RNA sequence: AGGCGAGCGCCAUGAUCAUCACGACACACUUGUUUAAGGAC
RNA sequence: GGUAAUGCACAGUGAAGAGGUGGCAGUGUGCAUCUAAGACUAAAUACAACAGGAGACCGAUAGCAAAGAAGUAGGUUGACCG
RNA sequence: ACCACACGUCCCCGAAUACAGCAUAGUGCUGGAGUACUCCUUGGAAUUAAGCAUAUGAGUAAAGGAAGGAAAAGAAACUAACGAGGAUUCCCGUAGUAGCGGCGAGUGAACAGGGAACAGUCCAACAGUGUAAUUCUCAAAUGAGAAGUUGUCAAAAGGAAGAA
């Protein structure tokens, strides 16, 4: 059996390399500014004209009374992901200061 | 052959009607009887707004400016291109969506003219809280027809102006501040009143 | 194996071979399949996937 | 431009509009029959991503299909053999329900070709669907440059094949390790593969 | 924000969200009472 | 094969514009690699009817059921059988 | 005379239709046959376990739908942890291995490394506003009308080779 030879230790060198350094690309033009610019504004106007949906409601009417852990809890359910959860609280909490 | 009486129709149960010579009935049952529903439920502030428009007499005021802008038709567009290029640049007025809300986005636009009875209606749902975002006057009419007359072609959704001719500017301004008060003034205190049940 | 067969099984005074399922021609009742049967399937039966060459 | 707008709204399936526009709808949809043509596309964003456009030889047909799982056709539960295969009920179909609603438009317009398909609805009882269709005898369609290749004979009944956006859902193609099950084209593709003996010349 | 027994639990009533019967209308749904009858059952 | 879910469905629920993955469940944090929910694509690969060429194959109880007017003579109420 | 190549003629029943469904400005299209090979559904039991119920045979048989000379697939929400590679399909191989399993009987893949053949591109998001510039019909040598603003319209002839 060839197999199971070398040690953890052994099997983690490697050889000395010359890197090449990434090319960033921070710049970003005019055009494609406007392009975001307008795709922000039209979920604006969504909003304004159809308002909030009954768990969103139900939602922020816990952030008023402090039942942050109750409210965490109730997301999580609605959504499944802990992340998305985490995320959808901070946009609620910003949209009522 | 005979005409139905609003009673009969309301009556009809629209899934019994099932033969190939049934189904002009069929849907003349479904067009009555989906009146009678809609009368009958609340409608959300913003589909409530396209309930409110111009009277006949704003309209023959609107159109008897408007009228003097009409496009050029192929005919009058051939002999232009046969001859060269004079004058200033003309002043038209504009048609379809596409090129209205590229206007108003770019600041262009002027003033507005929208068409209410749009099926589906989410085409121009979203117009009014645009021009109130941009500061932009407008106005409602009541038919597609109504704007396809004064551009003297096909119905159309809405139209659009963005140049006035010193000739015309007195007129003007007032039209604007009649539609103002009907429309864009009302604005705020629309948006949170629910449209009742027709009595 | 073309043919429909069945054994007539025992009681019959006759050997319990398959037997070829007929009417109106002589080859009715007569011994269908097995390698020792007239017209039947031969032992072994040869087949493409033997070994041809050699190394 | 417009229509980013109609996404927006579109997307906001539990706004007070969206939710008085799908109540109204579906009570219309349901006092029809049971494959209908439209008079054009409910949502206008949505139509145009699959490939619609307002000219001659396109068309869209809207079409119902009843909700939940199909159970087993067998007489009072009697399914004579092993105990493991007697469940009748709780038995989920392979392919999605919007699939069935293409096989049965295709057979009704049998002149043309499905192109793509999508959800416009649902109540208690059905689910609701508009097809595009297009048609590949006409003048119009054949000169085109965009749509001319369903012009071509292998394109015939492209959902009965399983070739469709809604009918190639449940075939189980990808790309990676967890899609190994369809290395080679298909399932049965991949059985092949695995199950046969190779017996070469010099061996 | 009131009251009782050597801030405790117990007794008063005042604001905040669901919510179970009961009414009275008509729009879903039901029935050849059909230019009609029921009815959120 | 996919093992505290490999893929596919049905009912409830239901996103973000930024998200998906790194064969063992969870929470956090850097790092690497990609961009789903719209479409098209040649060559190299598979195998009947019908035609052509070959063979350490069989030689009229064999070889296809059938080397002649063979799916024929003939048979089943029928499906089918020969 | 006779033969070989093509054409003309081609009774009645049969999808069998003076019909059904469906599209266009209009002309029209589908239906039945065939289905070895390819794609999509539906889905057994004999048998093996020396009994048998999970498991096996097997996603096989049977039954339905559909297409072509091939069909399907196909240009990474892909592998890998190397000093990394780079669409799909096929052959040699990793491998009767990692694992799944009354951990019993039995089942069972992937990347690498060596080759055959090689090719990349479209739609939406996003079309001239000093004028729908776009498609179709009839006339005419320059007019009438249909579709379309709920959005139309994003360019080349051309050739000698190769094979039967
Ligand atoms: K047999
Ligand atoms: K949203
Ligand atoms: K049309
Ligand atoms: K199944
Ligand atoms: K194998
Ligand atoms: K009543
Ligand atoms: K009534
Ligand atoms: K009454
Ligand atoms: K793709
Ligand atoms: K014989
Ligand atoms: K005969
Ligand atoms: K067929
Ligand atoms: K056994
Ligand atoms: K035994
Ligand atoms: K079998
Ligand atoms: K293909
Ligand atoms: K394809
Ligand atoms: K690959
Ligand atoms: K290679
Ligand atoms: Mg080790
Ligand atoms: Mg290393
Ligand atoms: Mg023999
Ligand atoms: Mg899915
Ligand atoms: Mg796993
Ligand atoms: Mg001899
Ligand atoms: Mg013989
Ligand atoms: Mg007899
Ligand atoms: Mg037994
Ligand atoms: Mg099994
Ligand atoms: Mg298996
Ligand atoms: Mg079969
Ligand atoms: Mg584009």
């Amino acid at each position: 059996m060839k197999i199971n030879k070398l040690n953890n230790a052994s099997k983690a060198l490697s050889y000395p390399v010359k890197k090449l350094a990434k090319t960033e690309k921070a710049p970003l033009t005019e055009k494609q500014q406007r392009s975001k610019e307008l795709k922000k504004f039209a979920m604006s106007i969504a909003r304004e004209v159809g308002g909030l949906a009954p768990y969103e409601l139900r939602a922020t009417e816990l952030l008023r009374r402090d039942e942050d852990k109750r409210c965490k809890k109730f997301m999580k359910k609605r959504l499944g992901s802990l992340k998305m959860a985490k995320k959808k609280i901070e946009l609620l909490a910003e949209e009522m200061r | 052959d005979i005409q139905l009486t609003k009673k009969q129709l309301l009556s009809m149960n629209p899934r019994k009607l099932t033969n190939k010579a049934q189904m002009d009935t069929r849907k003349e049952v479904i067009a009555t009887r989906k009146e009678a529903l809609v009368n009958a439920i609340k409608l959300p502030p913003a589909l409530n707004q396209f309930t409110n428009y111009l009277s006949e007499e704003d309209l023959k005021e609107v159109s008897d400016i408007l009228s003097k802008f009409r496009p050029e038709t192929r005919k009058e567009r051939k002999q232009r291109l046969q001859n060269e290029r004079k004058g200033p640049k003309p002043i038209i007025v504009k048609q379809g969506i596409k090129h209205v809300t590229k206007l108003i986005e770019e600041k262009k636009a002027k003033f507005v003219l929208i068409a209410c009875d749009v099926d589906p209606i989410e085409v121009v749902l979203y117009l009014p809280t645009l021009c109130v975002k941009m500061g932009i006057p407008y106005a409602l009419v009541k038919t597609k027809e109504d704007l396809g007359k004064i551009i003297k072609k096909k119905p159309t959704t809405c139209l659009c102006l963005c140049d006035v001719s010193s000739d015309i500017k007195s007129k003007f301004e007032n039209v604007i501040a009649k539609c103002n008060g009907q429309f864009k003034d009302n604005y705020e205190s629309a948006m949170k009143v629910w449209g009742s049940p027709k009595e | 194996m073309r043919h429909s067969a069945k054994s007539w099984g025992t009681g019959r005074a006759m050997a319990r071979v398959p037997r070829v399922r007929a009417g109106g021609t002589r080859r009715a009742g007569q011994g269908a399949n097995a390698n020792f049967c007239r017209g039947g399937r031969m032992f072994a039966p040869t087949n493409v996937n033997r070994r041809w060459n050699r190394k | 431009g417009y229509l980013q707008y109609l996404k927006e709204i579109r997307r906001d399936k539990q706004s007070s509009v969206m939710r008085y526009l799908l109540r109204v709808r579906c009570w219309e949809y349901r006092q029809n029959t049971a494959i209908h043509r439209a008079s054009g596309p409910t949502y206008l964003d949505k139509a145009r991503m699959l490939g619609y456009r307002n000219i001659p030889g396109m068309c869209i047909f809207r079409a119902r299909v009843r909700r939940g799982a199909r159970p087993k056709k067998v007489l009072k539960g009697n399914t004579h053999g092993k105990p493991s295969k007697s469940g009748v009920y709780q038995r989920k179909p392979a392919k999605r329900l919007q699939a069935f609603a293409e096989i049965r438009v295709g057979r009704k317009c049998s002149n043309m070709r499905v192109f793509n398909s999508y959800w416009v609805g649902q109540d208690r009882v059905y689910k609701y669907f508009e097809v595009i269709m297009v048609d590949p005898y006409c003048d119009r369609i054949k000169n085109d440059k965009k749509i001319n290749w369903l012009c071509k004979p292998v394109m015939k009944h492209r959902e009965a094949r399983g070739l469709t956006n809604g009918t190639k859902t449940s075939r189980g193609l990808g790309k990676g390790i967890r899609y190994n099950q369809t290395k080679g084209g298909s399932k049965r593709a991949a059985w092949r593969n695995r199950n046969t003996q190779s017996l070469r010349r010099y061996r």
